[PDB]
RNA sequence: CUUACCUGGCCUUGACAUACUAGAAACUUUUCAGAGAUGGAUUGGUGCCUUCGGGAACCUAGAUACAGGUGCUGCAUGGCUGUCGUCAGCUCGUGUCGUGAGAUGUUGGGUUAAGUCCCGCAACGAGCGCAACCCUUUUCCUUACUUGCCAGCAUUUCGGAUGGGAACUUUAAGGAUACUGCCAGUGACAAACUGGAGGAAGGCGGGGACGACGUCAAGUCAUCAUGGCCCUUACGGCCAGGGCUACACACGUGCUACAAUGGUCGGUACAAAGGGUUGCUACACAGCGAUGUGAUGCUAAUCUCAAAAAGCCGAUCGUAGUCCGGAUUGGAGUCUGCAACUCGACUCCAUGAAGUCGGAAUCGCUAGUAAUCGCGGAUCAGAAUGCCGCGGUGAAUACGUUCCCG
């Protein structure tokens, strides 16, 4: 009964997405069945800041930055699986954990 | 701001660093139900007499180019001014400019 | 405006009775949102009006609506349909909150009832209004 | 009236950031000061060696750092030494291992930043300013790109009272999102003060958008 | 047995309508304990007053979000689309009078410099 | 006010000039700038020079004093009228 | 503290840089005087490379080029911003007319949110502006099935709680759809305009971002940078206390009320968005209460802040300065913090001010808007009636351009 658990965290989504769909075609490929991949909710910071150096304070820039998740189960793990999991690349800006 | 003031803003944090552990001990101990009355008010008393820049509270956020004291942004530590135009500059991952 | 001609809003007949009119008055009797209180105030004094005369509720407001209707405002011109029970509303209700009674309902019924008759400021403000008009 | 940054305006929609990586909200702010001095630091020691763009990555607990140059061999040095010098400085200021990489530009006049630093150069060695303005809007349409407009602003030619000059070829659609348009601000620096220096370089339209981009 | 989805300000219903003598219950509760004014219990029976098919039918509701006016919508266009769902014929009456129509509405946000969406700050030339 | 769970507040280097006032028995005023020290029992009897921001103002400490801030009794500020 | 101001106490190549000369690991313990800055004694350690004759940081001593200045000039400047104003205009190349500066095009007739589009016309052609490309909301499809969901089955302590299911809601990526597409009437017969069907949505469906050529010697030398002028035992640097919180007055922007469409008490329903490891805390005990103690889960669609409030049902108050209002003051406390006197927030008991809907005048708003009700965040040890967001309930009126403003 080992499940392998992968958590994906980014400010791109489209670079999550491709990092998923990467990871989802290399698991198929080695032969172990999976679930997802899951997206979780996006999470939104706003700020407010003002532009004038002095005094306006209704001229303000409206910035955001958003933080998305994508969840990823690994069902039924054959020996190549895991060992392929940590040969598999890192790329820049996704953040990937693992759990056993 | 100026160079005086950005040094006894670094001479605080050098001390409050300094005096951290003896500080958390003394509260704890001050805390303790287990140890007598008087344990609690000599320690009380060795706090009151530990020096004034040792505390925190007397820090104040200054932003990490300029050192200007108004408009922090914690998450980036960098006070407006420089927040607007780094950001529109594009070296800030993920902010981009907001509408709903 | 100035270029455009905007249509009228149409509100949705009361869900009791399937009566614009007595939807037009609740939201002429209605403050800051409040449907619920204006829907028991206009309900109440419908009962009523009905138990101290056996009357249908939506005729007997009709009627006197239509008797409380002025013809003219005010240079004389004559007033279009909307406007003459848009103000016959606000008379109802103004003169209507100026009783003494417990609850507003209450009042709404005493002055709906007292009007039928016509005797109510309501009543005498129409006459003023026909007096001003003779004047012009 | 005051307009908006042509590059934070398309930062999502046509434009890639400069900075590409992921932190936790404790290790932001510690990253981005670290990323904030690297860059002032670069942009120092590489004055004279036709620098435009730098690119800062972490991908995994290290850092990488591409040099957008027009002087690659001076960049690179003479034997590979300063390559190796640059990245003993980078990991000594950032704390991780650092890797330095180089990318080449064939057409610096297309470059925004680059047409900005000549320009400033030539206004600190007292060529006229409108000479200076008509060659490099001239140089650069000659180059191929579709439109370029160069503004210099302050005191002019020594006058006690600062004006603006500016002059444009070709086409500049500013409110266009897909539009991709270079822009670049310096100083030129002279016995009589500061003179800025702003240039908008406009390359075609980008088709397919951030999707055809690959963010 | 048939199925419908409503929606109006943020809130959400399910409908699950069969046929059966006229049982109607809303989140494990009936209709008079769920809502507390009359109106918004007759918007949730209007449709089936309408079509005056009131017994024919069994209704099992679930309703989620917004407020007791917006449930009492959501719950009236998921019964609409169930009928239509049931029956295609019985559409034209639906549409003429106007329950098939989602209610596009929804509140506006604050914006820059002003109190609401609209409401501006006092101002004077004085 | 200060929570009683934690006592009243009396600065070091003040306690210590009242403590060997009253070991001895100097009638001569105890110079301090500590506004903020409480007024014990053990002050009773004495004069205080507390500073007001621009000088120091003498207190003689009498028994319905005992339980106030050392600042009451040193205004600050200087009003006579418009 | 911030702090740039005042009183008093101190330092002088300086709190900080480079360049030169010598000596030391750096660091560390314990005290004494002092309001502190500081000054004096007092312990341990004395380290890392080495072609090892010295070097790497780091500290101390001397010397002078210098540092330092929130000092002045926004009327010397860069950068950044407001405003007219989301106003609809601003230009260029060939050809014609004029001695010429110039004109024409860009005018004239309709129309539009728009120099938006169509006609005529010594004109024929182009760029920046408008519109579109970007974000969000409304209908449907595909992929995805957990921490989210529960239609059918089964077990249930009746709690999706448990097997289980992938239907539905939702979550979030990619798509489809709306284009005067169809019909009728009009206008010129064009641009268009009016009415009808279907459709979730019909003529720009709603909101946001985006602000042309230019004006105001508009604002900012106190974010920053910078020409010039000025100080150098002081206009620089360190410290304790005070002030920025004053008070016969005037003005601007707000909050709470003057009550019955209400106040109080008991019972009982329905959200969205956002925050949480120096943090948020289930539950139990103690307290009238703010809170305290023990303890549990959470690095979060998993645990938590968290009680939504107005609403509905029942009782009572009966028009009174009141069972309205909640200022002010007296007395007890809690918490943050080294420290709540000047000068914090909150809790309990007592007190119970003006106020009876407010002159001349003046302000905002055309639909999920106004009005009203609650909830969250940035700043932040603590300290919002301000600011920036979120949802609940949910109106009235537009005949028209005669006058007021632009």
């Amino acid at each position: 009964n080992q499940r392998i658990r992968i958590r994906l965290k980014s400010f791109d989504h489209r670079l999550i997405d491709q990092s998923a769909q990467e990871i989802v075609e290399t698991a198929k490929r080695t032969g172990a069945q999976v679930c997802g991949p899951i997206p979780m909710p996006t999470r939104i910071e706003r700020f407010n800041v003002l532009t004038s150096p002095h005094v306006n304070k209704d001229a303000r820039d409206q910035y955001e930055i958003r933080t998305y998740k994508r969840l990823i189960d690994i069902v039924q793990p054959t020996d190549k699986t895991v060992d392929a999991l940590m040969k598999l690349d890192l790329a820049a800006g996704v953040d990937v954990q693992i759990a056993l | 701001a100026k160079k005086g003031m950005i040094n006894r803003e670094l001479k605080r944090e050098k001390t409050v660093a300094k005096y951290a552990a003896k500080r958390a001990e003394l509260k704890a101990t001050i805390a303790n139900v287990n140890a007598s009355d008087e344990e609690r008010f000599e320690a009380m008393l060795k706090l009151q007499a530990l020096p004034r820049n040792a505390s925190p509270v007397r820090l104040r956020n200054r932003c990490g180019l300029t050192g200007r004291p108004h408009g922090y942004f914690r998450k980036f530590g960098l006070s407006r001014n420089k927040l607007r135009d780094t950001v529109m500059q594009g070296d800030v991952p993920g902010v981009v400019k907001a509408s709903w | 405006p100035r270029r455009r001609v905007v249509a009228a809003r149409e509100i949705l007949p009361d869900p009791k009775f399937s009566s614009q009119t007595i939807a037009k008055f609740m939201n002429h009797v209605m403050q800051d949102g409040k449907k619920s209180i204006a829907e028991s105030i206009v309900y109440g004094a419908l009962e009523r009006v009905q138990e101290k005369n056996k009357v249908d509720p939506v005729e007997f407001f009709e009627t006197t609506l239509e008797k409380v209707r002025p013809m003219v405002e005010v240079v004389p011109m004559e007033v279009r349909p909307s406007r003459r029970t848009a103000l016959a509303m606000r008379w109802l209700v103004d003169a209507a909150a100026k009783r003494s009674e417990k609850t507003m309902a209450l009042r709404l019924a005493g002055e709906l009832l007292d009007a039928a008759e016509g005797k109510g400021a309501a009543i005498k403000k129409r006459e003023d209004v026909h007096r001003m008009a003779e004047a012009n | 009236g005051q307009k908006v940054h042509p590059i934070g305006i398309r930062l999502g929609v046509v434009k890639r950031h400069n900075a590409n990586w992921y932190a936790n909200p404790k290790q932001y702010a510690e990253y981005l000061l670290k990323d904030l001095q690297v860059r002032e630091f670069l942009t120092k020691k590489l004055k004279n060696a036709m620098v435009s763009n730098i690119l800062i990555e972490r991908p995994s607990g290290a850092a990488k750092v591409t040099i957008s140059t027009a002087r690659p061999g001076i960049v690179i040095g003479k034997k590979g030494e300063d390559i190796e010098k640059l990245q003993r400085e980078l990991t000594n200021i950032m704390g991780v291992p650092a890797q330095v990489s180089i990318n080449e530009i064939d057409r610096p006049d297309l470059d925004a930043r680059l047409v900005a630093e000549a320009i400033a150069s030539q206004l600190e060695k007292r060529v006229m300013f409108r000479r200076a303005m008509k060659r490099a809007v001239q140089n650069t349409m000659r180059a191929g790109a579709k439109g370029i407009k160069v503004e210099v602003s302050g005191r002019l030619g020594g006058a006690e009272i600062a004006r603006t000059e500016w002059y444009r070829e070709g086409r500049v659609p500013l409110h266009t999102l897909r539009a991709d348009i270079d822009y670049a601000t310096m100083r030129a620096e002279t016995t009589y003060g500061t003179i800025g220096v702003k240039v908008w370089i406009f390359r075609g339209e980008i088709l397919g958008g951030m999707k055809q981009v690959m963010n | 047995t048939n199925y419908g989805t409503g929606r109006r300000k943020t809130a959400t219903a399910r409908v699950f309508l069969s046929a059966g003598t006229g049982k109607l219950v809303i989140n494990n509760r009936t209709l008079e304990q769920y809502f507390g004014r009359e109106t918004a219990r007759m918007v949730v029976r209007q449709p089936l007053e309408l079509l005056e098919a009131t017994e024919k039918y069994d209704l099992y509701i679930t309703v989620k979000g917004g407020g007791i006016g917006g449930q009492a919508g959501a719950i009236r266009h998921g019964i609409t689309r169930a009928l239509i769902a049931a029956d295609e014929t019985l559409k034209p009456v639906l549409r003429q009078a106007g329950f098939v129509t989602r209610d596009a509405r929804e509140v506006e946000r604050k914006k820059l410099g002003l109190r609401k969406a609209r409401k501006r700050p006092q101002f004077s030339k004085r | 006010p200060r929570s009683l769970k934690k006592g009243p507040f009396v600065d070091a280097h003040l306690f210590a000039k009242v403590e060997a006032a009253v070991a001895s028995n100097s009638r001569k005023p105890i110079k301090t700038w500590s506004r903020r020290s409480m007024i014990l029992p053990d002050f009773v009897g004495l004069t205080i020079s507390v500073h007001n921001g621009r000088n120091h103002v003498p207190v003689i400490v009498t028994e319905h004093m005992v339980g106030h801030k050392l600042g009451e009794f040193a205004p600050t500020r200087t009003y006579r009228g418009h």
